C-alpha cells in the first residue's frame, strides 16, 4: 500500500502521452472568405515571431 | 414592335427603327462569376456604368467589291476609356458583350452581310502558297485592334474552314431590303473563369458580304458600316501597374 503523500500525489508511471495536437478531416483545400478593409490598433495578423 | 428597338446601358443610347430582334448567343445572357466557378481570391472590382457601356470604335466601306471584315474581342477595346485601363492594370478580365453592327442605304440598294461571332478564331497563313512554307501569321494579324482586318480568302474564313457554315455560330444578316443593323448578345466564352484580356481572345467578330453591294448610277455609294459594342458584367482582378501587352 500507499500511505506518504508525495507517492500518492505522483505523476510516475503516466502511459498516456498527452498530444497538444488532433486530427481533422481535410477532404479538399480550404475555401476562401470574404473579407473588407480593417483599419486597427492591436490587431496584427502580419506581424510574426518565427 | 420588333423592328423598332432602343438599347441603354451606361450614359449611352441607342436607337433603330429598322431591327431584325435580338440574338442571345447559345442562349444565355452574360453573368458575373461564381463563388464556384471562380478560383483567384482577391475581391473583384466591377466599375459597372464607366465601362460597360457603347464605345463605337471604327467605320468600314462597304464596297462592291469588298470581301469582308473581322475584329478581335476583347482586343478592340483594350485601349478605349476605362474598359482599356482596367484591362491593362488588371491581370484578370471577364465580361459579355452586346455587339450592334449599323448599315442602312436606300429602299433601292441591295446587298446582305453575314454579321456573326465565332469563339477562339484562330487565323491561318496560306502556309507560302505551296503548303511547305509553316509561316504564322503576325500580331498585327491576330489582334487588329480597332481598325480591324480584311479577310484575305473569305471561303475559308482564313483558317481552312468554310463560311458557309458560320451560321453555326450566333449571327444575323443585314440585308438592306430588310433592316439597317444587327444586334448580338455574348455571354463570357472560355474554359476558364478570367483570362488576361491581352493574350487571350475570346472570340472574333466577323461581318461578311454574302450577297454583294450594288445600286444604280446616282444613288448614294459610299455606304458605311459601323461597329459599336458595349462591355456587359466586366470584373477585373489580380492588380498591378498598367501594361498593353
Amino acid at each position: 500500500g500507499d500511505r506518504v503523500a508525495d507517492v500518492i500525489e505522483s505523476s510516475i508511471g503516466d502511459s498516456v502521452s498527452r498530444a497538444l495536437t488532433h486530427a481533422l478531416p481535410a477532404p479538399t483545400g480550404q475555401n476562401t472568405q470574404v473579407s473588407s478593409h480593417r483599419l486597427d490598433t492591436g490587431k496584427v495578423p502580419a506581424l510574426q515571431a518565427a | 414592335s420588333d423592328r423598332v428597338a432602343q438599347l441603354t446601358i451606361g450614359n449611352s443610347t441607342i436607337t433603330t427603327q429598322e431591327a431584325a430582334n435580338i440574338i442571345v448567343g447559345y442562349g444565355e445572357w452574360p453573368s458575373y462569376c461564381s463563388d464556384s466557378d471562380a478560383t483567384a481570391v482577391d475581391k473583384p472590382t466591377r466599375p459597372d456604368v464607366s465601362v460597360n457601356r457603347f464605345y463605337t470604335l471604327d467605320t468600314k466601306l462597304w464596297e462592291k467589291s469588298s470581301k469582308g471584315w473581322y475584329w478581335k474581342f476583347p482586343d478592340v477595346l483594350t485601349e478605349t476609356g476605362v474598359f482599356g485601363q482596367n484591362a491593362q492594370f488588371h491581370y484578370l478580365y471577364r465580361s459579355g458583350f452586346c455587339i450592334h453592327v449599323q448599315c442602312n442605304a436606300s429602299k433601292f440598294h441591295q446587298g446582305a452581310l453575314l454579321v456573326a461571332v465565332l469563339p477562339e478564331y484562330v487565323i491561318g497563313t496560306v502556309a507560302g502558297g505551296t503548303g511547305t512554307e509553316d509561316t504564322h501569321p503576325p500580331y498585327k494579324q491576330t489582334q487588329p485592334g480597332a481598325d480591324g482586318f480584311e479577310l484575305q480568302h473569305p471561303y475559308v474564313l482564313d483558317a481552312g474552314i468554310p463560311i458557309s457554315q458560320l451560321t453555326v455560330c450566333p449571327h444575323q444578316w443585314i440585308n438592306l431590303r430588310t433592316n439597317n443593323c444587327a444586334t448580338i448578345i455574348v455571354p463570357y466564352i472560355n474554359a476558364l473563369p478570367f483570362d488576361s484580356a491581352l493574350n487571350h481572345c475570346n472570340f472574333g467578330l466577323l461581318v461578311v458580304p454574302i450577297s454583294p453591294l450594288d445600286y444604280d448610277q446616282g444613288a448614294t455609294p459610299v455606304i458605311p458600316i459601323t461597329i459599336t459594342l458595349a462591355p456587359m458584367c466586366s470584373e477585373f482582378a489580380g492588380l498591378r501597374q498598367a501594361v498593353t501587352q
